[PDB]
């Protein structure tokens, strides 16, 4: 539904997690 | 999870542990996918030659976890289940295809901080993604480990996949780990069996379930990698059965 795979205390408080960066490194190279 | 780091809180929490409601017992992961709905392993409810068969009122789930041996008040959540549906052409006697399965909660679940449910993949997305190098995200519980553990582990090359074991793998599974010699470790293990391999869009940001942790040979082993269930392959009967069912 409409609000799925934001995590409230994470991506809706602009938040990064520890290592969500390194996943996101993997697809831009 | 082997070779993981502590999940922060509130990381996962589309995440779900499958317990056997009498007697109790840890069985599976699984994930949140919408207020009503878990997604999960075939396996994990349904292996004929080992006489395992859960029925609905077999199970208990629990949602919002972040510590493994406690009741965690005003965080957790503990659901019953009214029904289970698993994909009717999963092959349990040959190779595990198409290891899925869902469950239909007794009630509807509140939203939190700690509790939120992950997005299904579209076809631009999974095509997108799911390619060798790119890394998602297993979560599940540490060896014999009070906290949730947290593993990113990359894609592997089909035939590098073919290639690591003597079962036949179809296009509804897909294999992801680190090869030997690229340094860093990490593996799901057994009760991980269930959970979900998650990815995190650029397009949007919003995190996807692109796997089901589905089987393996061992735990962490040098050439080895475990073997996960291809969500968006399976996503029509999925979307059927929460269509049809769900009232
Ligand atoms: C699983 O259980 C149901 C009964 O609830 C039964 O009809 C079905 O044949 C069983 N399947 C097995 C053991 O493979
Ligand atoms: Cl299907």
């Amino acid at each position: 539904e409409a609000d799925c795979g934001l995590r409230p205390l994470f991506e809706k408080k602009s938040l990064e997690d520890k290592t969500e960066r390194e996943l996101l490194e993997s697809y831009i190279d | 999870i082997v070779e993981g780091s502590d999940a922060e809180i509130g990381m996962s929490p589309w995440q779900v542990m499958l317990f056997r409601k009498s007697p109790q017992e840890l069985l599976c992961g699984a994930s949140l996918i919408s207020d009503r709905w878990v997604l999960t392993a075939a396996h994990c409810l349904l292996y004929p030659p080992w006489d395992k068969n859960f029925t609905e009122n077999d199970l208990l789930v629990r949602i919002g976890k972040h510590s493994r041996t406690r009741y965690e008040r005003n965080i957790e959540k503990i659901s019953m289940l009214e029904k289970i549906y698993i994909h009717p052409r999963y092959n349990w006697r040959e190779n595990l295809d198409r290891d899925i399965a869902l469950m239909k909660l007794k009630k509807p679940v509140a939203f939190s901080d700690y509790i939120h449910p992950v997005c299904l993949p579209d076809r631009e997305t999974a095509a997108s993604l799911l390619q060798a190098g790119y890394k998602g995200r297993v979560t599940g519980w540490g060896p014999l480990p009070s906290v949730l553990q947290v593993v990113n582990l990359p894609i592997v090359e089909r035939p590098v996949c073919k290639d690591s074991t003597r079962i036949r793998i179809t296009d509804n599974m897909f294999c992801a780990g680190y090869k030997p010699d690229e340094g860093k470790r990490g593996d799901a293990c057994e009760g991980d069996s269930g959970g979900p391999f998650v990815m995190k869009s650029p397009f949007n940001n919003r995190w996807y379930q692109m796997g089901i942790v589905s089987w393996g040979e061992g735990c962490d082993r040098d050439g080895k990698y475990g073997f996960y269930t291809h969500v968006f392959r399976l996503k029509k009967w999925i979307q059927k059965v929460i269509d049809q069912f769900g009232e």
